[PDB]
Protein backbone atom coordinates (compact mmCIF):
# COMPACT_ATOMS: atom_id res chain seq x y z
CA UNK A 1 0.00 0.00 0.00
CA UNK A 2 2.91 2.51 0.22
CA UNK A 3 1.90 3.16 -3.33
CA UNK A 4 2.23 7.13 -3.88
CA UNK A 5 3.15 9.20 -1.32
CA UNK A 6 2.95 13.38 -2.06
CA UNK A 7 4.54 16.57 -0.31
CA UNK A 8 1.30 18.67 0.90
CA UNK A 9 -0.06 20.36 3.33
CA UNK A 10 -2.86 19.36 5.57
CA UNK A 11 -5.19 21.90 6.74
CA UNK A 12 -7.44 21.16 9.84
CA UNK A 13 -9.59 24.12 8.72
CA UNK A 14 -13.57 24.37 10.74
CA UNK A 15 -16.49 23.48 8.95
CA UNK A 16 -17.16 27.47 8.33
CA UNK A 17 -13.95 28.18 6.89
CA UNK A 18 -13.14 25.41 4.51
CA UNK A 19 -15.81 26.06 1.49
CA UNK A 20 -14.13 29.67 1.89
CA UNK A 21 -11.02 27.94 0.97
CA UNK A 22 -13.15 26.76 -1.91
CA UNK A 23 -14.05 30.00 -2.64
CA UNK A 24 -10.95 31.14 -2.69
CA UNK A 25 -9.74 28.20 -5.42
CA UNK A 26 -12.38 28.72 -7.48
CA UNK A 27 -13.86 32.49 -8.60
CA UNK A 28 -9.89 33.34 -8.67
CA UNK A 29 -7.34 34.24 -10.80
CA UNK A 30 -4.07 32.26 -10.73
CA UNK A 31 -5.62 29.89 -8.54
CA UNK A 32 -7.68 26.67 -8.10
CA UNK A 33 -4.20 25.52 -7.86
CA UNK A 34 -4.70 25.86 -4.56
CA UNK A 35 -6.76 22.68 -3.68
CA UNK A 36 -5.80 19.28 -4.40
CA UNK A 37 -8.54 17.99 -2.75
CA UNK A 38 -10.96 18.10 0.24
CA UNK A 39 -10.40 14.54 2.23
CA UNK A 40 -12.59 15.24 5.02
CA UNK A 41 -15.21 17.96 5.25
CA UNK A 42 -12.65 19.43 8.43
CA UNK A 43 -9.72 18.75 6.60
CA UNK A 44 -8.06 19.67 2.85
CA UNK A 45 -4.72 18.61 1.16
CA UNK A 46 -3.74 22.01 -0.07
CA UNK A 47 -1.01 24.11 -1.48
CA UNK A 48 2.10 24.26 -0.13
CA UNK A 49 3.44 26.85 -1.53
CA UNK A 50 -0.14 28.32 -1.60
CA UNK A 51 -0.27 28.45 1.76
CA UNK A 52 1.17 31.68 2.64
CA UNK A 53 -1.53 32.91 -0.11
CA UNK A 54 -4.43 31.16 1.16
CA UNK A 55 -3.84 32.21 4.72
CA UNK A 56 -3.15 35.78 3.80
CA UNK A 57 -6.15 36.05 1.65
CA UNK A 58 -8.47 35.05 4.44
CA UNK A 59 -7.24 37.28 6.83
CA UNK A 60 -7.66 40.13 4.26
CA UNK A 61 -11.46 38.93 3.30
CA UNK A 62 -13.30 38.98 5.67
CA UNK B 1 35.90 20.90 73.47
CA UNK B 2 36.17 17.26 73.26
CA UNK B 3 32.53 17.36 72.23
CA UNK B 4 32.95 19.76 69.29
CA UNK B 5 35.04 16.75 67.08
CA UNK B 6 32.23 14.48 67.38
CA UNK B 7 29.73 16.85 66.66
CA UNK B 8 31.01 17.91 63.50
CA UNK B 9 31.97 14.60 62.64
CA UNK B 10 28.76 12.94 62.40
CA UNK B 11 28.06 15.63 59.96
CA UNK B 12 31.36 14.68 58.29
CA UNK B 13 30.27 11.50 57.69
CA UNK B 14 27.17 12.13 56.25
CA UNK B 15 28.34 14.35 53.86
CA UNK B 16 31.07 11.41 52.89
CA UNK B 17 27.97 9.01 52.78
CA UNK B 18 25.67 10.83 50.29
CA UNK B 19 28.95 12.33 48.38
CA UNK B 20 29.41 11.17 45.31
CA UNK B 21 26.00 11.51 42.82
CA UNK B 22 23.90 14.03 43.35
CA UNK B 23 24.15 17.61 44.96
CA UNK B 24 23.45 16.63 49.07
CA UNK B 25 26.59 18.78 50.07
CA UNK B 26 25.58 21.81 50.13
CA UNK B 27 23.37 22.29 53.27
CA UNK B 28 25.76 20.23 55.00
CA UNK B 29 28.82 21.73 54.03
CA UNK B 30 27.90 25.41 55.04
CA UNK B 31 26.91 23.72 58.59
CA UNK B 32 30.40 21.91 58.43
CA UNK B 33 32.19 25.23 58.09
CA UNK B 34 31.87 26.86 61.08
CA UNK B 35 32.48 24.47 63.21
CA UNK B 36 44.73 23.19 59.32
CA UNK B 37 41.49 22.64 57.64
CA UNK B 38 42.35 22.74 54.44
CA UNK B 39 45.52 20.48 54.63
CA UNK B 40 42.86 18.06 56.49
CA UNK B 41 40.53 18.51 54.26
CA UNK B 42 42.27 17.72 51.03
CA UNK B 43 42.65 13.93 51.62
CA UNK B 44 38.93 13.72 51.68
CA UNK B 45 36.79 12.94 48.44
CA UNK B 46 36.74 16.29 45.87
CA UNK B 47 33.33 16.49 45.68
CA UNK B 48 32.20 18.14 49.15
CA UNK B 49 35.42 18.78 49.66
CA UNK B 50 35.13 21.64 47.26
CA UNK B 51 32.03 22.59 48.68
CA UNK B 52 33.07 22.86 52.01
CA UNK B 53 35.91 24.95 50.27
CA UNK B 54 33.44 26.89 48.53
CA UNK B 55 31.47 28.10 51.69
CA UNK B 56 34.28 28.05 54.36
CA UNK B 57 35.46 31.13 52.60
CA UNK B 58 32.08 33.26 52.22
CA UNK B 59 31.40 32.29 56.00
CA UNK B 60 34.28 34.40 57.18
CA UNK B 61 31.94 37.10 56.65
CA UNK B 62 40.63 40.14 65.04
CA UNK B 63 40.57 36.14 64.95
CA UNK B 64 38.77 37.26 61.81
CA UNK B 65 41.76 38.65 60.60
CA UNK B 66 44.06 35.55 61.68
CA UNK B 67 41.72 33.16 59.83
CA UNK B 68 41.81 35.03 56.78
CA UNK B 69 45.65 34.75 56.38
CA UNK B 70 45.74 31.46 58.03
CA UNK B 71 43.74 30.85 54.39
CA UNK B 72 45.68 32.82 52.36
CA UNK B 73 48.61 30.48 53.71
CA UNK B 74 47.52 27.30 51.83
CA UNK B 75 45.40 29.15 49.01
CA UNK B 76 47.67 27.22 46.84
CA UNK B 77 46.85 23.96 48.08
CA UNK B 78 43.18 24.72 47.25
CA UNK B 79 44.10 26.19 43.29
CA UNK B 80 45.97 23.03 43.22
CA UNK B 81 43.07 20.96 44.03
CA UNK B 82 41.10 23.02 41.91
CA UNK B 83 42.98 22.32 38.59
CA UNK B 84 43.43 18.97 37.92
CA UNK B 85 40.07 18.49 39.12
CA UNK B 86 38.90 20.45 36.36
CA UNK B 87 30.13 17.77 34.79
CA UNK B 88 28.35 21.24 34.37
CA UNK B 89 28.06 20.05 38.14
CA UNK B 90 31.38 20.23 38.47
CA UNK B 91 32.01 22.50 36.60
CA UNK B 92 30.04 24.69 39.22
CA UNK B 93 31.79 23.54 41.58
CA UNK B 94 35.12 24.57 40.52
CA UNK B 95 34.63 27.71 39.53
CA UNK B 96 32.23 29.00 42.21
CA UNK B 97 35.05 27.59 44.68
CA UNK B 98 37.04 29.65 42.56
CA UNK B 99 35.08 32.90 42.94
CA UNK B 100 34.95 32.06 46.63
CA UNK B 101 38.18 32.23 47.36
CA UNK B 102 38.60 35.55 44.89
CA UNK B 103 36.10 37.74 47.15
CA UNK B 104 38.50 36.46 49.87
CA UNK B 105 41.46 38.11 48.30
CA UNK B 106 43.51 35.82 49.56
CA UNK B 107 44.41 34.41 45.91
CA UNK B 108 47.68 35.69 44.25
CA UNK B 109 46.88 37.41 41.16
CA UNK B 110 50.13 36.37 39.49
CA UNK B 111 50.13 32.68 39.42
CA UNK B 112 46.26 33.05 38.91
CA UNK B 113 47.56 35.10 35.48
CA UNK B 114 49.31 31.83 34.21
CA UNK B 115 46.75 29.00 34.81
CA UNK B 116 44.07 27.06 32.78
CA UNK B 117 41.35 27.71 35.20
CA UNK B 118 41.22 31.11 33.81
CA UNK B 119 41.08 29.71 30.18
CA UNK B 120 38.37 27.74 31.50
CA UNK B 121 35.78 30.27 32.04
CA UNK B 122 35.97 31.82 29.12
CA UNK B 123 36.47 28.66 27.16
CA UNK B 124 32.64 27.70 28.53
CA UNK B 125 31.40 31.60 28.02
CA UNK B 126 32.68 31.31 24.57
CA UNK B 127 30.53 28.21 23.93
CA UNK B 128 27.50 28.53 23.04
CA UNK B 129 26.15 24.73 23.95
CA UNK B 130 26.67 25.35 27.70
CA UNK B 131 23.33 26.05 29.90
CA UNK B 132 22.11 28.63 31.59
CA UNK B 133 23.45 26.83 34.69
CA UNK B 134 26.70 26.62 33.89
CA UNK B 135 27.22 30.17 32.75
CA UNK B 136 25.89 31.99 35.81
CA UNK B 137 29.06 30.58 37.83
CA UNK B 138 31.67 31.06 35.67
CA UNK B 139 29.87 35.00 34.74
CA UNK B 140 30.22 35.10 38.74
CA UNK B 141 34.03 33.85 38.98
CA UNK B 142 34.62 36.01 36.14
CA UNK B 143 33.42 39.13 38.06
CA UNK B 144 35.03 38.26 41.25
CA UNK B 145 38.53 37.97 39.80
CA UNK B 146 38.53 41.45 38.31
CA UNK B 147 36.50 42.55 41.98
CA UNK B 148 39.63 40.91 43.64
CA UNK B 149 41.91 43.27 41.76
CA UNK B 150 41.87 46.24 43.53
CA UNK B 151 45.01 48.18 41.86
CA UNK B 152 45.51 46.72 38.45
CA UNK B 153 48.91 48.26 39.61
CA UNK B 154 50.05 45.19 40.28
CA UNK B 155 48.01 42.40 39.05
CA UNK B 156 49.33 40.24 35.74
CA UNK B 157 45.99 39.00 35.93
CA UNK B 158 44.29 42.45 34.51
CA UNK B 159 45.40 41.42 31.03
CA UNK B 160 44.29 37.99 30.83
CA UNK B 161 40.93 39.48 32.64
CA UNK B 162 40.76 41.19 28.93
CA UNK B 163 39.61 37.39 27.90
CA UNK B 164 36.40 39.20 28.26
CA UNK B 165 36.91 40.86 24.87
CA UNK B 166 36.78 37.69 23.24
CA UNK B 167 32.71 37.37 24.54
CA UNK B 168 31.45 39.68 22.42
CA UNK B 169 30.76 37.25 19.77
CA UNK B 170 29.25 34.94 22.34
CA UNK B 171 26.67 38.03 23.14
CA UNK B 172 26.17 38.22 19.50
CA UNK B 173 24.58 35.31 19.74
CA UNK B 174 22.42 34.64 22.85
CA UNK B 175 21.06 38.05 21.91
CA UNK B 176 20.21 36.01 18.57
CA UNK B 177 18.82 33.76 20.61
CA UNK B 178 16.40 34.92 23.19
CA UNK B 179 18.51 34.00 25.57
CA UNK B 180 17.95 36.86 28.20
CA UNK B 181 19.64 35.07 30.67
CA UNK B 182 23.21 34.93 29.13
CA UNK B 183 22.56 38.25 27.82
CA UNK B 184 22.44 39.35 31.65
CA UNK B 185 25.44 37.71 32.25
CA UNK B 186 27.17 39.61 29.75
CA UNK B 187 26.36 42.42 30.73
CA UNK B 188 27.84 41.72 34.07
CA UNK B 189 31.01 41.38 32.53
CA UNK B 190 31.28 44.35 30.57
CA UNK B 191 30.26 46.58 33.99
CA UNK B 192 32.41 44.41 35.76
CA UNK B 193 35.27 45.17 33.74
CA UNK B 194 35.08 48.68 33.41
CA UNK B 195 34.33 48.96 37.04
CA UNK B 196 38.01 47.79 37.18
CA UNK B 197 39.77 49.40 35.11
CA UNK B 198 37.57 51.91 34.47
CA UNK B 199 40.47 54.39 35.88
CA UNK B 200 43.05 53.23 33.72
CA UNK B 201 40.57 53.40 30.30
CA UNK B 202 39.49 56.19 29.23
CA UNK B 203 -8.19 47.49 27.89
CA UNK B 204 -5.81 49.26 25.06
CA UNK B 205 -3.47 45.55 25.81
CA UNK B 206 -6.52 43.23 25.23
CA UNK B 207 -6.26 43.96 21.30
CA UNK B 208 -2.24 43.28 21.76
CA UNK B 209 -2.72 39.47 22.91
CA UNK B 210 -5.05 39.14 20.15
CA UNK B 211 -2.45 40.86 17.73
CA UNK B 212 0.43 38.45 19.05
CA UNK B 213 -2.38 35.23 17.96
CA UNK B 214 -2.70 36.69 14.70
CA UNK B 215 0.41 35.95 14.71
CA UNK B 216 0.47 32.11 15.31
CA UNK B 217 -2.69 30.61 12.37
CA UNK B 218 -2.53 26.71 12.22
CA UNK B 219 -1.41 24.32 9.27
CA UNK B 220 1.01 21.45 8.79
CA UNK B 221 4.02 20.50 6.44
CA UNK B 222 3.03 17.08 5.36
CA UNK B 223 3.31 13.92 3.13
CA UNK B 224 0.08 12.21 1.69
CA UNK B 225 -0.28 8.63 0.99
CA UNK B 226 -2.44 6.87 -1.33
CA UNK B 227 -3.25 4.14 -4.33
CA UNK B 228 -2.04 1.54 -1.48
CA UNK B 229 -2.09 -1.43 -3.08
CA UNK B 230 -3.99 -3.91 -0.23
CA UNK B 231 -5.63 -2.97 3.14
CA UNK B 232 -3.23 -4.86 4.86
CA UNK B 233 -0.63 -2.42 4.04
CA UNK B 234 -2.85 0.80 5.34
CA UNK B 235 -3.20 -1.03 8.24
CA UNK B 236 0.38 -1.53 8.79
CA UNK B 237 2.07 1.57 7.72
CA UNK B 238 -1.12 3.45 9.72
CA UNK B 239 0.06 1.73 13.06
CA UNK B 240 3.69 2.32 12.94
CA UNK B 241 2.74 5.99 12.27
CA UNK B 242 0.52 6.16 15.32
CA UNK B 243 3.00 4.29 17.25
CA UNK B 244 5.61 7.58 16.02
CA UNK B 245 2.74 9.82 17.11
CA UNK B 246 2.83 11.25 13.46
CA UNK B 247 -0.22 10.40 12.02
CA UNK B 248 -2.61 13.58 11.10
CA UNK B 249 -5.46 11.87 9.88
CA UNK B 250 -6.34 8.88 8.74
CA UNK B 251 -8.90 7.51 6.64
CA UNK B 252 -9.72 4.06 6.15
CA UNK B 253 -12.44 3.56 3.71
CA UNK B 254 -9.92 5.66 1.47
CA UNK B 255 -6.91 3.69 2.06
CA UNK B 256 -5.35 7.31 2.68
CA UNK B 257 -3.53 8.67 5.37
CA UNK B 258 -1.45 11.90 6.19
CA UNK B 259 1.79 11.91 8.33
CA UNK B 260 3.59 15.25 9.21
CA UNK B 261 7.08 15.86 7.62
CA UNK B 262 9.17 15.28 10.98
CA UNK B 263 8.52 11.59 10.07
CA UNK B 264 8.35 10.98 6.67
CA UNK B 265 11.67 9.40 6.82
CA UNK B 266 10.82 6.74 9.85
CA UNK B 267 7.93 5.82 7.38
CA UNK B 268 10.31 5.68 4.32
CA UNK B 269 12.30 3.06 6.35
CA UNK B 270 9.52 0.90 7.43
CA UNK B 271 7.94 1.64 3.61
CA UNK B 272 10.97 -0.62 2.63
CA UNK B 273 11.59 -3.16 5.48
CA UNK B 274 8.60 -4.92 5.69
CA UNK C 1 26.69 56.48 64.89
CA UNK C 2 25.87 59.64 66.22
CA UNK C 3 25.02 57.47 69.60
CA UNK C 4 27.75 56.27 71.58
CA UNK C 5 27.11 52.57 72.22
CA UNK C 6 28.75 50.22 74.47
CA UNK C 7 27.89 47.02 74.56
CA UNK C 8 28.30 44.39 77.48
CA UNK C 9 29.24 41.08 77.15
CA UNK C 10 29.15 38.93 80.33
CA UNK C 11 30.86 35.75 79.67
CA UNK C 12 29.77 32.49 81.82
CA UNK C 13 33.19 31.10 82.88
CA UNK C 14 31.35 27.39 84.47
CA UNK C 15 33.03 24.79 83.78
CA UNK C 16 29.50 23.45 82.61
CA UNK C 17 31.68 24.78 79.64
CA UNK C 18 33.04 21.34 79.92
CA UNK C 19 29.55 19.67 78.94
CA UNK C 20 30.03 22.04 75.98
CA UNK C 21 33.31 20.11 75.14
CA UNK C 22 34.50 24.44 72.98
CA UNK C 23 34.84 27.37 74.85
CA UNK C 24 37.91 27.70 72.40
CA UNK C 25 35.33 27.98 69.67
CA UNK C 26 33.30 29.92 71.81
CA UNK C 27 35.70 32.69 72.43
CA UNK C 28 36.77 32.48 68.76
CA UNK C 29 32.99 33.21 67.90
CA UNK C 30 32.52 36.13 70.44
CA UNK C 31 35.53 37.85 68.83
CA UNK C 32 34.52 37.41 65.07
CA UNK C 33 30.79 39.07 66.55
CA UNK C 34 32.91 41.99 68.38
CA UNK C 35 34.84 42.70 65.81
CA UNK C 36 31.68 42.98 63.65
CA UNK C 37 30.28 45.12 65.86
CA UNK C 38 32.81 47.61 66.71
CA UNK C 39 33.41 48.02 62.36
CA UNK C 40 29.86 49.12 62.08
CA UNK C 41 29.79 52.24 63.69
CA UNK C 42 32.94 54.14 65.08
CA UNK C 43 30.69 55.16 68.19
CA UNK C 44 30.55 51.55 69.35
CA UNK C 45 32.53 50.27 72.17
CA UNK C 46 32.75 47.11 73.43
CA UNK C 47 33.20 46.03 77.43
CA UNK C 48 33.79 42.25 78.44
CA UNK C 49 33.30 40.44 81.69
CA UNK C 50 33.53 37.02 82.87
CA UNK C 51 31.43 35.41 84.88
CA UNK C 52 33.10 33.01 87.35
CA UNK C 53 32.33 30.32 89.76
CA UNK C 54 34.23 32.35 92.55
CA UNK C 55 33.85 35.86 91.53
CA UNK C 56 33.28 38.10 88.65
CA UNK C 57 36.61 39.66 86.21
CA UNK C 58 37.04 42.15 83.91
CA UNK C 59 38.29 40.71 80.41
CA UNK C 60 38.65 44.17 79.27
CA UNK C 61 38.13 47.30 79.94
CA UNK C 62 37.35 50.99 70.12
CA UNK C 63 37.48 48.81 66.77
CA UNK C 64 41.11 49.93 66.38
CA UNK C 65 41.83 48.25 69.64
CA UNK C 66 40.11 44.71 68.41
CA UNK C 67 44.24 43.24 68.03
CA UNK C 68 44.28 44.43 71.90
CA UNK C 69 40.90 43.07 72.61
CA UNK C 70 42.07 40.01 70.67
CA UNK C 71 44.96 39.36 72.81
CA UNK C 72 43.82 40.23 76.15
CA UNK C 73 40.39 38.02 75.88
CA UNK C 74 42.50 34.91 75.08
CA UNK C 75 45.11 35.83 77.61
CA UNK C 76 41.99 36.48 80.42
CA UNK C 77 40.32 33.20 79.95
CA UNK C 78 43.56 31.01 79.76
CA UNK C 79 44.17 32.04 83.69
CA UNK C 80 40.57 31.84 84.19
CA UNK C 81 40.59 27.87 83.39
CA UNK C 82 41.41 26.94 87.27
CA UNK C 83 40.82 23.45 88.65
CA UNK C 84 38.44 25.76 91.76
CA UNK C 85 34.99 25.87 90.90
CA UNK C 86 35.69 22.80 88.35
CA UNK C 87 32.85 20.98 86.47
CA UNK C 88 29.84 21.35 88.24
CA UNK C 89 31.71 21.26 91.70
CA UNK C 90 29.93 24.93 91.32
CA UNK C 91 26.42 24.94 89.17
CA UNK C 92 26.21 28.68 89.29
CA UNK C 93 28.31 31.66 88.25
CA UNK C 94 28.65 35.48 89.99
CA UNK C 95 26.40 36.68 87.51
CA UNK C 96 25.42 39.26 89.71
CA UNK C 97 28.75 40.22 90.42
CA UNK C 98 29.19 40.67 86.90
CA UNK C 99 25.86 42.55 86.48
CA UNK C 100 27.49 45.19 89.00
CA UNK C 101 31.03 45.16 87.32
CA UNK C 102 29.27 46.25 84.49
CA UNK C 103 26.93 49.06 85.75
CA UNK C 104 29.58 50.65 87.22
CA UNK C 105 31.43 50.70 84.22
CA UNK C 106 28.56 51.93 82.16
CA UNK C 107 27.43 54.64 84.82
CA UNK C 108 31.51 55.46 84.46
CA UNK C 109 31.31 56.01 80.72
CA UNK C 110 28.41 57.46 80.91
CA UNK C 111 29.56 60.68 83.03
CA UNK C 112 32.40 61.28 81.11
CA UNK C 113 29.83 60.66 77.75
CA UNK C 114 27.39 63.04 80.25
CA UNK C 115 29.85 65.74 79.38
CA UNK C 116 28.84 65.32 75.80
CA UNK C 117 25.28 63.78 74.81
CA UNK C 118 23.61 60.65 75.76
CA UNK C 119 25.01 56.76 75.34
CA UNK C 120 22.90 53.87 74.95
CA UNK C 121 24.63 50.54 76.22
CA UNK C 122 23.11 46.94 76.68
CA UNK C 123 24.46 44.20 78.38
CA UNK C 124 24.17 41.03 76.71
CA UNK C 125 24.76 37.44 78.70
CA UNK C 126 26.40 34.18 77.82
CA UNK C 127 24.86 31.59 80.09
CA UNK C 128 26.16 28.32 80.81
CA UNK C 129 24.95 27.75 84.52
CA UNK C 130 22.20 27.21 87.08
CA UNK C 131 20.30 29.78 89.15
CA UNK C 132 20.14 29.28 93.12
CA UNK C 133 18.14 30.71 95.54
CA UNK C 134 21.23 32.22 97.54
CA UNK C 135 21.49 34.01 93.88
CA UNK C 136 17.90 35.63 94.17
CA UNK C 137 18.46 39.07 96.33
CA UNK C 138 21.74 39.76 94.75
CA UNK C 139 21.17 38.92 90.90
CA UNK C 140 17.86 40.86 91.20
CA UNK C 141 19.40 44.14 92.81
CA UNK C 142 21.67 44.31 89.81
CA UNK C 143 18.41 43.46 87.21
CA UNK C 144 16.30 46.54 88.88
CA UNK C 145 18.91 48.81 89.05
CA UNK C 146 19.45 48.21 85.10
CA UNK C 147 15.87 48.23 84.39
CA UNK C 148 15.10 51.53 86.02
CA UNK C 149 18.94 52.69 84.19
CA UNK C 150 16.66 51.26 80.93
CA UNK C 151 19.62 49.26 80.52
CA UNK C 152 18.05 46.18 78.45
CA UNK C 153 20.01 42.75 79.51
CA UNK C 154 20.02 40.45 77.04
CA UNK C 155 20.86 36.59 77.41
CA UNK C 156 21.80 33.51 75.49
CA UNK C 157 21.25 30.97 77.18
CA UNK C 158 23.55 27.99 75.46
CA UNK C 159 22.45 25.54 78.37
CA UNK C 160 21.14 25.04 81.88
CA UNK C 161 18.33 26.74 83.28
CA UNK C 162 18.66 30.34 84.81
CA UNK C 163 15.43 31.39 85.38
CA UNK C 164 16.85 34.46 86.69
CA UNK C 165 17.79 35.86 83.25
CA UNK C 166 15.11 35.08 81.78
CA UNK C 167 13.22 37.22 83.88
CA UNK C 168 15.95 39.69 84.30
CA UNK C 169 15.53 40.17 79.95
CA UNK C 170 11.79 40.47 80.51
CA UNK C 171 11.78 43.26 83.09
CA UNK C 172 14.92 45.04 81.86
CA UNK C 173 12.66 44.57 78.13
CA UNK C 174 15.68 42.60 76.69
CA UNK C 175 16.15 39.71 74.48
CA UNK C 176 15.96 35.81 75.90
CA UNK C 177 16.72 33.09 73.77
CA UNK C 178 17.68 29.02 74.37
CA UNK C 179 19.96 28.41 72.16
CA UNK C 180 18.90 24.57 70.69
CA UNK C 181 21.75 24.59 68.87
CA UNK C 182 24.91 25.54 70.75
CA UNK C 183 27.47 25.60 67.65
CA UNK C 184 24.82 28.33 66.12
CA UNK C 185 26.16 30.69 68.71
CA UNK C 186 27.32 32.61 66.12
CA UNK C 187 24.35 32.94 64.08
CA UNK C 188 22.64 33.53 67.32
CA UNK C 189 24.65 36.67 68.86
CA UNK C 190 24.83 38.39 65.10
CA UNK C 191 20.80 37.59 64.23
CA UNK C 192 19.34 37.00 67.70
CA UNK C 193 19.68 40.67 69.27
Amino acid sequence: MVNVLKGVLIECDPAMKQFLLYLDESNALGKKFIIQDIDDTHVFVIAELVNVLQERVGELMD
Amino acid sequence: PGVLDRLYGHPATCLAVFRELPSLAKNWVMRMLFLKKEFSKAQEESTGLLSGLRIWHTQLLNLRIALLGGGKAWSDDTSQLGPDKHVLHFMVGSPSAAVSQDLAQLLSQAGLMKSTEPGEPPCITSAGFQFLLLDTPAQLWYFMLQYLQTAQSRGMDLVEILSFLFQLSFSTLGKDYSVEGMSDSLLNFLQHLREFGLVFQRTDQIRLWELERDRLRFTEGVLYNQFLSQVDFELLLAHARELGVLVFENSAKRLMVVTPAGHSDVKRFWKRQK
Amino acid sequence: EDELNLLVIVVDANPIWWGKQTLSKCIDAVMVLGNSHLFMNRSNKLAVIASHIQESRFLYPKYELLTSANEVIVEEIKDLMTKSDIKGQHTETLLAGSLAKALCYIHRMNKEVKDNQEMKSRILVIKAAEDSALQYMNFMNVIFAAQKQNILIDACVLDSDSGLLQQACDITGGLYLKVPQMPSLLQYLLWVF
